[PDB]
RNA sequence: GGAAGUCGGCAAAAUAGAUGCGUAAGUUCGCAAGAAGCAUUGGCUCUGAGGGCAA
RNA sequence: GAUCUGGUUGAUUCUGCCAGUAGUCAUAUGCUUGUUUCAAGGACUUAGCCAUGCAUGCCUCAGAAUCACUGCAGCAGGAAUCUGCGCAUGGCUCAUUAAAUCAGACGUAAUCUGCCGCAAAAAUCUUGCGGCAAAAUUGGAUAACUUGGCGAAACGCCAAGCUAAUACAUGAACCAACCGGGUGUCUCCGAGACGCCCAGCGAAUGAAUGACAGUAAAACCAAUGCCGCAGUAACACCCAGCAGUGUUGACUCAAUUCAUUCGCGAAAGCCGGCUUCCGGCGUCUUUUGACGAACAACUGCCCUAUCAGCUGGUGAUGGCCGUGUAGUGGACUGCCAUGGCGUUGACGGGAGCGGGGGAUUAGGGUUCGAUUCCGGAGAGGGAGCCUGAGAAAUAGCUACCACUUCUACGGAGGGCAGCAGGCGCGCAAAUUGCCCAAUGUCAAAACAAAACGAUGAGGCAGCGAAAAGAAAUAGAGUUUUUCAAUGGGGGAUAUUUAAACCCAUCCAAUAUCGAGUAACAAUUGGAGGACAAGUCUGGUGCCAGCACCCGCGGUAAUUCCAGCUCCAAAAGCGUAUAUUAAUGCUGUUGCUGUUAAAGGGUUCGUAGUUGAACUGUGGGCUCCCUUGCAGCCCGUGAAAGAAAAAACACGGGAGUGGGUCGCAUGUCAUGCAUGCCGUCCGUGAUUUUUUACUGUGACUAAAGAAGCGUGACUAAAGCAGUCAUGACUUGAAUUAGAAAGCAUGGGAUAACAAAGGAGCUUUUUAAAGGUUGGAGAUUAUGGAGCUG
């Protein structure tokens, strides 16, 4: 079927390859997942030594971590909006490593106010936590209006799991500029 | 995959002859190379010929009547190899599997009381779950709390009835070491100087008790004591010493005149 | 080896040259090689500089190797 | 199929086929000697061809070179061992100047005549090939065993023949 | 069924726009050449490229 | 053994070919063959086609018997079936194939890895009784079997009824530890207690750690330690040292902490020995050695230019984010740039599986390698795939093409380039044999006992003038007859062998056949020359025929057809076709070019090959030279200092920080503890030289070649054996093997690169500016360097 090898191939001279021999268990490829948006669906596949791989055909939830904070939380994916391969993957909601997605930011505002009492013993270490301690503009901007940009990290085809970080610094800003 | 071995293709210090059979016993994976082992088939027919033929080495062994390491062992394909202790309590006999001066392996009895010491040389170390320090020998064996100035390339002293470590030997300059492999296998030496080139192979310079001078590639040496006059294990009989090819021609062809 | 093309972004191409000994005549040929090498930004090479390479793992098509140091001319 | 067992060759034929001063001196051995045929003397000239050329290679080495040292002391005890020069010789240049009659002394066929045990060198071929020849009490059936001088003295009659202590046409005459 | 009609394929039938690939003998080197031949083409909803004027 | 001879002329001296000669585990064919040892054997042509039979299975004390099975007295053996492992190895062949395969040498830090070795393991509220207790007494199905059968058959099938597990599924609280994170209510002046949620291996994402290695000495503030700044690993009690220290040349690796998120039985198993605990097995998960697999490529590898340009729509060379894979990668989608290779021969075409090695031999070379060992590939052709640790498997499956078998016509099958055998094809290649005794592989397995695993792998015989070793066909006498001797052959108490066969021993040990034409009868080519050997005698008459070449034969043939005699090799000897030497007729060593074959009509000129000299006599001691000893600031200058690796800094550097019984400290101490000048090691700042050649060293499968030792009766062989309840502390030594790759010593001859010669001071003082107890802030005084 589908194969990796380089007998196929021109050489650098521009000359053709004689093959001669039969194609390998040991060289062969499969058919991408093309995973979209929507609700879970996997489909397991036995791969090389007995081991198994997750392929992912749909999701909508995973693990998102907040990098400046180092914690992660579990939230809903709800729109994919930038893809620096193609824009037919944004247009069809295909999820892949390294696009943009725009996530439910709700669970992180919980989260601010139980760790640091502020809202968008236990007050004496609020105090504490506060001092040498700012929160950027750009990223308080957009959990008031619900949704916050985040980075897939992970290969949904391989591992059948969404995961990623939010967007911060120039990377935010970088990004923001494209969008509009 | 391979599961067979053709007898041209067997290690030639196993001593098999090109006529006697297409095949001999493919050794198992185990506690040493299959390029440097000595199978016990080949150990219990072809060598202390208390067995006539195979058939007669599967009785002996399947009922566990040889002990490796303090350990009955039951496959004729099992690899043996360099510093093994070899008993058979039935008939008293007590041997250590080690290099002669020409290389070849030869059996060295053992008194009692020191058939329960083995030598093992340091070949890795790593960490393991919940930072346990771990070191790994030449002979496979895995020590799950080592001395902490263990370093690779030393040797360390072990226990084989107790499964204990006794002592440790350092790899440093003046020390005694034995070849192991290449073309001075089973030379014993002294360390002069060993020479360090990253990346590539560290080389070994030697010099005997003769004082004569040789080197190899440092994977190849093995300390075995403190000093040439003092060492930790019993070596076979030429004391690892080199002679000219000459000499030896003579004294052979004297000493079989005078034999008649 | 020495640089022979700057051409390409992030790659050169090196030649080695080297004496061959044919031995029922008893003398030598001239012969070459060519190779692909990552130059990173880190270094300015130009057509007939000599440069170090090293071994790494395949990074593309024809690329195995990286560039490590630079003599000038 | 899979035997490997080794085997070679022992002669070599001359490369002019008729040429009249050969043809006289080899007809001279085989009736001096008593041979079967001109294969038996070719046999003897293969051999010393490869003693002359062994001997050729150790003289353009330096004496004070470790392999002239060892071979050269080697042929030079086969030489010995076998007659083919007297212990006066004792360079690495006399093995150069052997001849083939000097290798045809040393057979049993022609030693047995020298000895006196036969009348005549065709008598002693029937007699080697009938088993009434014993070296150091072993029977010896082939007459081109090469004897060595310390076994010079031990040829004798087999006590199995007739002639010592054997008859365990006489046989067939009294029935 | 496919020129068997007829002096004779007369008459009729047939090919067909545009775009991509591809194209022989011969030759006064200009051609032959649209040689021969293969493939695509609707509707709808989108994406990319190709500019001017002021600070 | 470093060799040549015949043929051009009426004679001669050359160039040059043709012919002669020797070898070939190189094949075929012809004529001959008494003994014995050792051996190749349908590769060449057709990777053509195949009747039949056999080639891969496995059970112990130790997974599951209610055979309606067998013995005897419940014990024992157990057909059949389920379960676990293997069938990806071995065997065969050489069609395809030119930076592909392979050889030597390297890499995987880019990965997967059953069987084998040494190891690890504290998650998970279950069961019984009616809140109390604890040796967990867990659940539902399916074969073999029975009943009814379908079908011409088919290594083809249907339904119902029963019953096992180490098959499948479920599931174990307390005994039972250490350590951490987040949080509610009470006692004290920030501390303590209590309550609550979470805290196992492996996996995913995010945040930290995964060391340091250089300029000194002070003040002020808040908070802490100890007595005001002297001791001083760290830490608010249980633990007063329970990690302040992973590895490498190098790591985003090993391992640990925090946050959030998802395969793991104590087989709920089987046997024994002791009188309850003791041993032997078997299995799930984690981890890393070993045996492997897969990928990458440093140098090398036939002929051809009457093959000069190749590649890049639709991947060609590279870049960015991805996808896929066990993993790296234009391997692949999207976008971007215009590259990559070539007369040092690309691209195309032709013949070939690659090595280890064989033949030939002064040396240099030429040639062969289908074939035993290693590597690759295939199973009529061509694709695709399941299971599995591992296959793109073919005595596995699916489809098409080409062939082909049975049929009741509805349908169902096949793959010898495995072992024997056929048919075809050809100049060309064996028995439809015996056995698991040896060597090995598999596996639930030692051998034995009711009780024998399989194996056309492999071994043994048959056939077998491919090739190789040893060796008969007589011997000694006397005047043409007398003696002994021995094998071929026939047998044997017997020996050998798995059983046979061959070899070896013997022809009485009381007792055992046999040569005189020794018919037990040697052949194949020749007799002008090359080339050893007849001017013999008949026949034929340019006929028949011989003749590798020159040449014979036309009535006296040294050559034809025959008889005698003789020559050469000999159990062998001719012929044909290839190939090596002969051949200095392919010439590097080492040819020829005025007239024999052969200098281009003359110049210019790019790759390429080749290329002038020079930086250098060391000196003195017991006029140059020989030898030997010992010293030189070893030209001149100038006395530790200039003169021709240096200078820093690391205690987590050195087997305590390398050499040159009781006195103190500590006692809440397992403090059971502690003391009586140049070199090591790692880091930073400065130093400016290769390649080639040559000498050593290291690393480099056997078989084959060279070689040491050894009376298998010798030899071709082989690695064994020799000497006296065992010794030899038995032996099985060494060497060479292209080129490329590794370390290091030498500097004469050379090569690469650079330059093109006007882009060419040092030191000494003085002045000016611009660690404080530890942790967190603030400031100032000075080093060092910056200028003037
Ligand atoms: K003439
Ligand atoms: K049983
Ligand atoms: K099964
Ligand atoms: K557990
Ligand atoms: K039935
Ligand atoms: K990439
Ligand atoms: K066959
Ligand atoms: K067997
Ligand atoms: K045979
Ligand atoms: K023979
Ligand atoms: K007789
Ligand atoms: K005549
Ligand atoms: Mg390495
Ligand atoms: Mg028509
Ligand atoms: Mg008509
Ligand atoms: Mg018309
Ligand atoms: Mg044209
Ligand atoms: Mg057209
Ligand atoms: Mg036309
Ligand atoms: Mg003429
Ligand atoms: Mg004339
Ligand atoms: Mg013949
Ligand atoms: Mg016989
Ligand atoms: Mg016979
Ligand atoms: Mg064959
Ligand atoms: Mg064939
Ligand atoms: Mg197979
Ligand atoms: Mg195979
Ligand atoms: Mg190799
Ligand atoms: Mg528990
Ligand atoms: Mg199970
Ligand atoms: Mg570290
Ligand atoms: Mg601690
Ligand atoms: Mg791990
Ligand atoms: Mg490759
Ligand atoms: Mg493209
Ligand atoms: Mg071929
Ligand atoms: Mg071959
Ligand atoms: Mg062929
Ligand atoms: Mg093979
Ligand atoms: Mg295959
Ligand atoms: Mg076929
Ligand atoms: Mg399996
Ligand atoms: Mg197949
Ligand atoms: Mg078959
Ligand atoms: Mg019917
Ligand atoms: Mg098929
Ligand atoms: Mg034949
Ligand atoms: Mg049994
Ligand atoms: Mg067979
Ligand atoms: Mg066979
Ligand atoms: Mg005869
Ligand atoms: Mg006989
Ligand atoms: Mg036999
Ligand atoms: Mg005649
Ligand atoms: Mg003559
Ligand atoms: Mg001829
Ligand atoms: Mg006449
Ligand atoms: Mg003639
Ligand atoms: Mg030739
Ligand atoms: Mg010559
Ligand atoms: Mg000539
Ligand atoms: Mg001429
Ligand atoms: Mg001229
Ligand atoms: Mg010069
Ligand atoms: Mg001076
Ligand atoms: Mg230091
Ligand atoms: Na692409």
């Amino acid at each position: 079927g589908i194969v990796r090898s380089r007998l196929h191939k021109r050489k650098i001279t521009g000359g053709k390859t004689k093959i001669h021999r039969k194609r390998m268990k040991a060289e062969l490829g499969r058919l991408p997942a093309n995973t979209r948006l929507g609700a879970r669906r996997v489909s397991p596949v036995r791969a090389r030594g007995g081991n198994f791989k997750i392929r992912a055909l749909r999701l909508d939830t995973g693990n998102f971590a907040w990098a400046s904070e180092a914690i992660a939380h579990r939230v809903r994916l709800l729109d994919v909006v930038y893809n620096a391969t193609s824009n037919e993957l944004v247009r069809t909601k295909t999820l892949v490593k390294n696009c943009i997605v725009a996530v439910d930011a709700a669970p992180f505002k919980r989260w601010y106010a139980k760790h640091y009492g502020i809202d968008l013993k236990l007050q004496r270490e609020w105090t504490r936590r506060r001092r040498n301690h700012r929160v950027e503009k750009a990223i308080a901007d957009q959990l008031r209006e619900g949704r916050v940009l985040a980075r897939i990290t992970s290969r949904p085809g391989q591992s059948g799991r969404a995961d990623g970080i939010l967007l911060e610094g120039a990377e935010l800003q970088f990004y923001l500029k494209r969008l509009e | 995959a391979k599961k067979h071995l053709k007898r041209l293709y067997a290690p030639k210090d196993w001593m098999l002859s090109k006529l006697t059979g297409v095949f001999a016993p493919r050794p198992r994976p185990g506690p040493h190379k299959l390029r440097e082992c000595l199978p016990l088939l080949v150990i219990i027919r072809n060598r202390l010929k208390y067995a006539l033929n195979a058939r007669e080495g599967e009785m002996i062994l399947r009922q566990g009547l040889v002990h490796v390491d303090n350990h009955p062992r039951r496959d004729g394909k099992y690899p043996a190899g360099f510093m093994d202790v070899v008993e058979i309590p039935k008939t008293g006999d007590r041997f250590r599997l080690m290099y002669d001066v020409k290389g070849r392996f030869a059996l060295v009895n053992l008194s009692e009381a020191e058939a329960q010491i083995k030598l093992m040389k340091v070949v890795n170390l790593y960490t393991a779950t919940g930072r346990v320090p771990v070191a790994v020998t030449h002979d496979g064996h895995r020590i799950r709390y080592p001395d902490p100035h263990t370093s690779i390339g030393d040797t360390i002293v072990y226990n084989v009835k107790e499964k204990k470590c006794v002592d440790l030997i350092k790899n440093r300059q003046g020390k005694a070491v034995i070849v192991t492999g290449g073309a001075n296998r089973g030379r014993i030496g002294e360390i002069v100087k060993v020479e360090c080139h990253p990346g590539a192979f560290n080389i070994a310079h030697l010099k005997d008790a003769s004082g004569a001078e040789f080197a190899t590639r440092a994977a190849n040496i093995f300390v075995i004591g403190k000093d040439l006059n003092n060492l930790q294990v019993t070596v076979p009989k030429q004391q690892g010493l080199r002679m000219n090819v000459i000499q030896e021609r003579e004294e052979r062809l004297i000493a079989a005149e005078a034999r008649k | 080896g020495v640089v022979h093309s700057t051409k390409m972004h992030r790659t050169i191409i090196i030649r080695r040259n080297y004496l061959h000994f044919i031995k029922k005549y008893q003398r030598y040929q001239k012969r070459h090689k060519s190779l692909a090498v990552h130059c990173s930004p880190a270094f300015d090479p130009k057509q007939g500089d000599e440069v170090v390479i090293g071994q790494c793992r395949p990074l593309s098509k024809t690329i195995r190797y990286n560039v490590l140091e630079v003599v000038s001319k | 199929m899979r035997n490997y067992n080794n085997f070679n060759r022992v002669w070599k034929a001359p490369r002019r086929p008729f040429e009249k001063e050969r043809l006289d001196r080899e007809m001279k051995l085989c009736g001096q000697y008593g041979l079967r045929c001109k294969r038996e003397i070719w046999r003897v000239n293969m051999t010393l061809s490869k003693m002359r050329r062994t001997a050729r290679l150790l003289l353009t080495l330096p004496e004070n070179h470790p392999r002239r040292l060892l071979e050269g002391s080697a042929i030079m005890r086969r030489c010995h061992e076998y007659g083919f020069l007297d212990e006066e010789k004792d360079k690495l240049d006399y093995v150069l100047s052997l001849t083939v009659p000097d290798i045809l002394e040393r057979r049993l066929q022609t030693i047995v005549f020298k000895a006196g045990l036969a009348k005549s060198v065709h008598h002693a071929r029937v007699l080697i090939q009938q088993r009434h020849i014993a070296v150091a009490k072993q029977i010896v059936t082939i007459p081109s065993f090469i004897v060595r001088v310390s076994s010079e003295r031990h040829i004798a009659f087999a006590d199995a023949s007739p002639f010592g202590n054997g008859r365990t046409r006489a046989k067939a005459a009294k029935r």
